[PDB]
């Protein structure tokens, strides 16, 4: 619902102050995080197990900034070379420069609230450090990046979209499941979930597309299979979510049906 | 105590710990060799060094070990990024072909990218250190030696530093804030992650972060010295011997800093800011 919009709201205002213009860099850090569905969904799936929120909203700006910060650098010139741009706006150059800057942006605002004491003891707070991590190291999404530079199909070649688009969701569900105390048979569980949740909105998407930037479902394969992995990741998203009793979940469903369509 | 051998030592527990983290079985297999090719190439290993010295001097070396890996990836990728065409070219340096000669701009991109998160990774990370650790303060410790690694690396840090110089006749205080936030601030990170690790006081932690501050400047400054024997600089900027007197002092500067600890333990830092001094590379 737009309960997603007032979450991106929210979060779009500890952004900003959280760029401040203070000196130097900084102005160009901005233009590249202000120029779905990442950080709401570990927003909503930390609602689970009844968090309060406060808690959870450090790691959605945590998780916005990491996506920026990778996104610099996925349409940097010795890229995709092909048609305004975060880099040639401050010049390759900065460009670089500012996403290394996102990154312990990222670790440091998440450090900073995300508070530890009282809810969230230490312990936690590493593990989502060391999810966070993860998600955008060799493991995922750089592996992501990396198998996507050009081939393009396989039938199970063509799943760079689950390091991707895929790998950055799931720690964003795994990020909200540890927030709010879920249990390990709920980490995969809720993990699964976020895996093929960034699978859908991106596989869903690519059939028209200001988002993040080859090796396409579409073109690489029959359509009507394309359409078919669609209840194919919804029938099995749905399975996961459906594990959750004692709702409400109503709102982690909805999630699942937004993405068709926007 | 022979600090040569310690620090030949060191540097191998470094590499050892370095190659372990990364293993070159796992799928993205070039780029995990590209960060291997990377980080494994060598090297003396200097700020790991700091950080694990500053664990013993204040609990041991090995609590700091996964900390010591990681200031020795950030680094990393902190010369990755450098050697980029876009950047600084120098493609090639040691006798290494740098990491965009052999796997082109892209990979090496990824590459920074991927390491970078890996020291925060690895950092974070419990599977990551020994069991001969107070586990009651240090999970809190890993935090704020996360968050000062963090503080060192992004806007405030080193970036500010790498960019300063990308502006482009430059004045002092520019000049030594330059230097002071591209080389000073990651030995900042180095020790004090290393002294929350060790678990030391705030005056402990602080004494050995204004320690780094000016072996920082010492390290670079001494780089600026260096150049003249067989970009603007600081012997030009001062005289020749105007910036032996001020490295003289600033060593000087660094020793009465460890005045509170006992010279005992702190034999390593000692000898370390006294090898960056002399070093005739």
């Amino acid at each position: 619902r737009l309960y997603w919009t007032s979450l991106i709201a929210d979060v779009e205002a500890e952004l900003d102050a959280a760029m401040p213009i203070r000196t130097p860099i900084h102005s160009a850090m901005r233009y590249a995080v202000l120029p779905r569905a990442p950080p709401v969904l570990c927003v909503a799936a930390c609602e689970l197990l009844g968090a309060p929120r406060e808690a959870a909203l450090p790691a959605a700006v945590a998780l916005e900034m990491l996506h920026a910060a990778s996104l610099v650098h996925d349409d940097l010139p010795c890229f995709d070379a092909a048609p305004p741009s975060t880099h040639a706006a401050y010049g390759t150059d900065m460009a670089v420069l500012a996403g290394d800057a996102l990154f312990p942006l990222a670790y440091t605002h998440v450090i900073a609230h995300t508070p530890s004491p009282d809810p969230v003891p230490h312990a936690v707070l590493l593990r989502v450090l060391g999810e966070l991590a993860r998600a955008v190291g060799s493991t995922g999404m750089a592996a992501g990046q990396f198998l996507d530079l050009a081939a393009l199909g396989e039938a199970e070649v063509m799943k760079v979209l689950t390091k991707k688009f895929g790998e950055m969701a799931e720690c964003s569900a795994a990020c909200g499941a540890m927030l709010g105390g879920a249990g390990p048979d709920e980490e995969a569980a809720l993990r699964r979930y976020g895996r093929t949740i960034g699978v859908l909105y991106q596989l869903v998407d690519d059939i028209r597309s200001n988002g993040k930037m080859n090796a396409s479902v579409l073109r690489a394969l029959g359509m009507d299979r394309a359409l078919g992995i669609v209840e194919e990741l919804k029938a099995q998203a749905k399975m996961e979510a459906d594990r959750f009793g004692d709702k409400y979940g109503e709102r982690v469903l909805p999630l699942y049906s937004f993405v068709d369509y926007a | 105590f022979d600090f040569n051998a310690y620090m030949g030592e060191k540097a191998a527990a470094v590499n050892r710990a370095l190659d372990a983290s990364i293993p070159a079985d796992e799928p993205p297999a070039a780029l995990h060799e590209a960060m291997r090719y990377a980080l494994l190439a060598g090297g003396k290993r200097v700020r790991p060094a700091l950080c694990l010295a500053a664990c013993a001097v204040v609990g041991r070396e090995a609590w700091a070990m996964p900390a010591a890996a990681a200031v020795e990836m950030v680094h990393t990728m902190s010369l990755v990024h450098d050697d980029l065409p876009c950047m600084d070219d120098d493609d090639l340096r040691r006798g290494k072909p740098t990491c965009h000669v052999v796997y082109g701009e892209p990979i090496a991109v990824l590459t920074g990218d991927a390491l970078l998160s890996l020291s925060f990774h690895h950092m974070a990370r419990f599977d990551s250190y020994p069991p001969d650790i107070d586990a009651d303060k240090h999970p809190a410790r890993v935090v704020r030696a996360i968050g000062e690694l963090a503080r060192c690396i992004g806007s405030e840090g080193l970036v500010a530093g790498q960019v300063v110089d990308l502006e482009m006749t430059v004045p002092l205080e520019r000049l030594e804030y330059i230097h002071l936030h591209k080389t000073a601030a990651l030995l900042e990170a180095s020790v004090v992650i290393g002294a929350i690790l060790g678990g030391g006081s705030d005056e402990q932690i602080e004494s050995l972060r204004m320690y780094a501050r000016s072996i920082g400047l010492l390290f670079q400054v001494v780089d600026d010295i260096l150049d003249v024997t067989k970009k603007t600089t600081y012997p030009k900027l001062l005289g020749l011997e105007k910036s032996r007197e001020f490295a003289e002092k600033l060593l000087s500067d660094a020793r009465e800093q460890l005045s509170g600890f006992d010279q005992e333990t702190a034999a390593p830092l000692l000898h370390l800011a006294n090898y960056i001094a002399y070093r005739q590379n």
